[PDB]
């Protein structure tokens, strides 16, 4: 057997250009007419870009460009935008009844601005309260790139226990979320003056102190 | 892959 | 769009079966044969199991059969195997133009018990306020498998604007740990009465409110 090939990797610059390869074997491609195109969000119910080599379907994105070039395919991805980094797979017919895929492309734009995130830091409400626990929420978000680390502090001494948080993820967007959680009880909630959650980020460092003081 |  | 409702996690244990299912919203349904079944294991192309409802392509272990019945394909991995443990997703080709895609859903061959996630919705702290910042986090935490849907509702009706869901991460207790945040105005936020975060695990759905009272 065989999966068609495609190149594991396709940068282009910003508003720029890329197009992926699709390469398959006379018995498939170029067999018939037959390829489509796979965009798959960093993990995600992916979409069909293109169905016949070159048609793009109802509703693409403007400039999903469809090519047959003998037995290589390739699609041309052009106007760029961050919203193209994805995972590009192919399909082409082989015989019987039946579709054979690629190996699968993924895509990636340069020139997209930095960003420096913005930490919206939560103390515990009243229902959690009331059900006798505190959990503390750190968001950071709207991030770029997706490289974050979050301390804790207990009240300017560290907090290493009990802090739980999160690999970075991509919005509808090409920024990036992502949450600390420190979980607490209400007795050591009430006892003691600040919590802190500090985020640095590419040389930033973005600190936001709460206090016992929340209201409901 | 709907086609066919 | 996802108009293929399916399951966030389908697991069970090496010799169990487990039924993946996936509904159709599609004024389409019964006029229809056409759903496709693709097994995607994290890291390799999407590969189809299944084609026109019952139909295993070449080489489609035995164990995989499909149904479509009312609105609903189902594919059941009969008698379950280790690298059964996948993405599954369907497919529906409103004839040339349309290819609906389902939601995706994962195969968990478990070997930790099963946790129902613990939600914990946090309302804009009254400093996010002060700022006129509008944010809710809803942490989903503990769950396993690390499968989870998660939406939002203002008054009922279900809130898709503003709303990012992060990736679940796991945890030094190997469970899991997802977030979404719904991003608004205290205008939009003080305008309401309640607020829900509807979270979907496997056969198990947490809803948890915030009502808006306004402390400054």
């Amino acid at each position: 057997p065989s999966a068609l090939t495609q190149p594991p990797s396709a940068s282009g610059s910003l508003g720029q250009s890329v197009t992926i390869s699709c390469t398959g074997t006379s018995s498939d491609v170029g067999g018939y007419n037959y390829v489509s195109w796979y965009q798959q969000h960093a993990g995600k119910a992916p979409k069909v870009i293109i169905y016949e080599v070159n048609k793009r379907p109802s509703g693409v994105p403007d400039r999903f460009s469809g090519s047959k070039s003998g037995n290589t395919a390739s699609l041309t991805v052009s106007g760029l935008q961050a919203e193209d980094e994805a995972d590009y797979y192919c399909s082409s017919y082989e015989g019987s009844d039946n579709f054979v895929f690629g190996t699968g492309t993924k895509v990636t734009v340069l020139g997209q601005p930095k960003a420096n995130p913005t930490v919206t830091l939560f103390p515990p409400s009243s229902e959690e309260l009331q059900a006798n626990k505190a959990t503390l929420v750190c968001l950071i978000s709207d991030f770029y790139p997706g490289a974050v680390t979050v301390a804790w502090k207990a009240d300017g001494s560290p907090v290493k226990a009990g802090v739980e948080t999160t690999k970075p993820s991509k919005q509808s967007n090409n920024k990036y979320a992502a949450s600390s959680y420190l979980s607490l009880t209400p007795e050591q909630w009430k006892s003691h003056r600040s919590y802190s959650c500090q985020v640095t980020h590419e040389g930033s460092t973005v600190e936001k102190t709460v206090a016992p003081t929340e209201c409901s | 892959q709907x086609h066919x």
